[PDB]
RNA sequence: GCACGGAGGCGAAGAACCAUGGAUUUCCGAAUGAGAAUCUCUAACAAUUGCUUCGCGCAAUGAGGAACCCCGAGAACUGAAACAUCUCAGUAUCGGGAGGAACAGAAAACGCAAUGUGAUGUCGUUAGUAACCGCGAGUGAACGCGAUACAGCCCAAACC
RNA sequence: GCUUUACUGCAGGCUGUCGCUGAG
């Protein structure tokens, strides 16, 4: 069976979302659905997910721009990894 | 003594005299008003169907079939034609009307085989034929000593491939003899020319 | 290699699904550092995991989990 | 006007593209049929003897 | 016009078909893209 | 009813299928058309039943002119599935003959007579 | 792997490689819950049938395959030094369908007429013979014989 | 390709007959 997350999109313009406003930018299976993307993101962090925004790229592939909540900190569970 | 059969026999030798007359002049009534292919629980000439391998069990099916009377329905050329070939009304097709009907009651059963068939009749503008087919996978059938060879492989859509027993006679297999030069094996291995 | 078929068929049909969660893990983050180019790879490892996913899939069909 | 050069012009319609079933950009997608396979129009795949020579 | 989610992952699918036989293949076999497609002289699909 | 050239009142079919019923247990009864015919034939049938609701009709159509050519008595009734039942069957008959009644030959010989004055 | 780089890894816990068997096997596709250019919308044997516990409960069909095979539909160029019947040809092509082979097959046969043969295919021959035909051009068997291989049976009905 | 009271045919239309079709 597929999962939902593939890796971190890690970018020029996926650290400035993380550093800037919290956001951890994933690329996802297309099949996935936004709540889909958000709970998997949870359950692999441990963090609150507030909203999430996607995109079917020409990479073939679908990107998640994930926002947390202001208790956890993007920098943090990104560094972990 | 006669058997109650050969009285359905008999009568069927003059359908236009005494009671299966008027029993025809009714019946069709009904027939005219039914579809090209209905299903039917008993067959009309008991006699004939027994004598054909029918068998009141299960997968043993029975069906009426309508088809028009007359030669081909044919479009005129629509190009270069020598005389010969500019005919229209006079073409005939090869394949009888009896054997169109068992074609028609067989698609309308995808899973049955053709066993054989019957005339009942007709009208004006039409021939209705019964049509007797069996269900090759129920074991009532599988397991009967003197059907269950119409469960094979090679019976497969057996009627559309002229091994029915009117499929045979009009490939003009029945003659043994003189005549039969170009029909047996098979009317294609022939060249086409019977 | 370093996990063994053995080894797998003698855990308990709970083990495994452990052990397998634990392996996605270390590949998604193996991927994710791959993703952040970062070298400090080693090509074996991450092909490795992928086959060791694989055999504990497969003998937990064979055990029925 | 010219039927040549100057009536091409107005040839920005999209009618064949990539068939579902066979993979051949054939599929008109204003009929919803493809010319290649018979998608569409025929359940057992279209096919013609005179694709070939006659004795091959 | 308006691509499909299915249109799109052709594009894509071709846009990389359309990149160079890395470097190390050709030392690798010790010496083409039979399948260049500019996106003017050439067409695709759909 | 092309074969039916005359209406059994209910009463008379009731007192009729009662006596076939006894028939069986006293004396004996031939099931089926086929049965039927050869009693007729064989001239061993006393009293013949033939069912109205047959289809297709030519299983019965023969049944009353072989009879009236062989001096046998029958008798119509509506139902096909009262005869077979009334015979014994589990199924249904379109024609059943009493082969030699017993313990209602008065009755059957009645039936007989009340039919031939129904004309 | 082809594929001879770089980095790294696996193998005596016997890898690679090969054989058999098993696991996995996305979406479209006969394509079957419904729709759609391989995606989507809210539990599905869609459709047609058989059996039927009359409930899709148990089953069937659909599509493919190099040609071969069987059943239907059926040209024209061409030849005849024109051309119409004839010929090309029951060919090309089209519709339907089976199998590993099909089809045929145990005489209402043959008819070297017999005191004779003895299911059916096929091969060799019979023979370009008999037969057809603007009796033109053309067309064209069979019985028998020598072989191959061999195999004969089941119903309906009578009487139960 | 086209034409027509060219040759030969083929659709189509009209008309008789048979079947469907029966009572006085
Ligand atoms: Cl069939
Ligand atoms: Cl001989
Ligand atoms: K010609
Ligand atoms: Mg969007
Ligand atoms: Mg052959
Ligand atoms: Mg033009
Ligand atoms: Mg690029
Ligand atoms: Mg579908
Ligand atoms: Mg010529
Ligand atoms: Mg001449
Ligand atoms: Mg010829
Ligand atoms: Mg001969
Ligand atoms: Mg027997
Ligand atoms: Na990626
Ligand atoms: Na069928
Ligand atoms: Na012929
Ligand atoms: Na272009
Ligand atoms: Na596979
Ligand atoms: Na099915
Ligand atoms: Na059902
Ligand atoms: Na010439
Ligand atoms: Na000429
Ligand atoms: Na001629
Ligand atoms: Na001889």
């Amino acid at each position: 069976s597929w999962d939902v997350i593939k890796h971190p999109h890690v970018t020029e313009k996926a650290m400035n979302d993380m550093d800037f406003q919290n956001k951890l930018q994933f690329a996802v299976d297309d099949r996935a659905s936004k709540g889909e993307v958000a709970d998997a993101v949870e359950e692999q962090y441990d963090v609150t997910v507030e909203q999430v925004n996607t995109q079917n790229t020409m990479d073939g592939e679908k990107k998640a721009v994930v926002r947390l909540s202001e208790d956890d900190d993007a920098q943090e569970v990104a560094s972990r990894i | 003594a006669r058997s109650a059969y050969s009285y359905i026999r008999d009568a069927w030798e003059n359908p236009g005299d005494g009671q299966l007359a008027e029993l025809q002049w009714q019946r069709q009534q009904e027939w005219r008003n039914e579809g090209a292919v209905e299903r039917i629980e008993r067959p009309t000439r008991l006699d004939k169907a027994r004598s054909q391998g029918y068998k009141a069990k299960q997968g043993v099916i029975v069906a009426r079939v309508s088809v028009r009377k007359g030669s081909a329905r044919k479009r005129r050329h629509k190009a270069g034609r020598r005389s010969k070939r500019q005919g229209v009304t006079r073409i005939t097709r090869r394949k009888d009307i009896q054997r169109v009907a068992e074609e028609r009651a067989s698609r309308t059963f995808p899973n049955l085989r053709v066993l054989n068939s019957y005339s009942v009749g007709q009208d004006g503008r039409q021939k209705w034929h019964e049509v007797i087919l069996i269900d090759p996978n129920h074991p009532a059938i599988q397991n009967d000593d003197d059907l269950s060879w119409i469960c094979a492989d090679d019976q497969a859509d057996r009627v559309f491939r002229g091994l029915t027993g009117a499929g045979r006679r009009n490939r003009g297999l029945s003659g043994k003899g003189k005549g039969s030069e170009k029909t047996r094996p098979s009317l294609r291995s022939n060249g086409g020319k019977a | 290699t370093v996990l063994h078929v053995q080894e797998i068929r003698d855990m308990t049909p709970a083990e495994r699904e452990a052990e397998l969660d634990d392996l996605k893990t270390e590949l998604l983050n193996a991927r994710a550092v791959q993703a952040a180019g970062g070298a400090p790879e080693n090509p074996g490892r991450i092909k490795e995991l992928r086959k060791a996913i694989a055999r504990i899939k497969t003998i937990q069909g064979e055990e029925g989990d | 006007t010219g039927a040549g050069t100057p009536s091409q012009g107005k040839k920005n319609t999209t009618t064949h593209t990539k068939c579902r079933r066979c993979g051949e950009k054939s599929y008109h997608t204003k009929k919803k049929v493809c010319s290649s396979c018979g998608f569409g129009k025929s359940a057992k795949r279209r096919d013609y003897e005179w694709q070939s020579k006659a004795g091959e | 016009g308006k691509k499909s989610k299915a249109t799109k992952k052709r594009l894509a699918k071709l846009d990389n078909q359309n990149s160079r036989v890395p470097a190390w293949v050709m030392l690798k076999t010790d010496r083409r893209n039979h399948k260049r497609r500019h996106w003017r002289r050439n067409d695709t699909d759909e | 009813p092309v074969y039916v050239d005359f209406d059994v009142p209910a009463d008379l079919e009731d007192d009729a299928l009662e006596a076939l019923e006894v028939a069986r247990d006293t004396g004996a009864v031939k099931k089926g058309t086929n049965e039927t015919t050869k009693s007729i034939e064989r001239g061993s049938a006393e009293l013949v039943f033939v069912a109205e609701d047959v289809q297709p009709e030519e299983i019965v159509m023969h049944i009353p002119e072989l009879a009236d050519e062989k001096g046998v008595p029958f008798i119509f009734v509506e139902q096909q599935d009262d005869l077979g039942h009334a015979a014994g069957l589990e199924v249904g008959s379109a024609a059943a003959a009493v082969t030699d009644a017993g313990e209602a030959d008065a009755d059957v010989e009645d039936i007989a007579d009340k039919v031939e004055e129904l004309r």
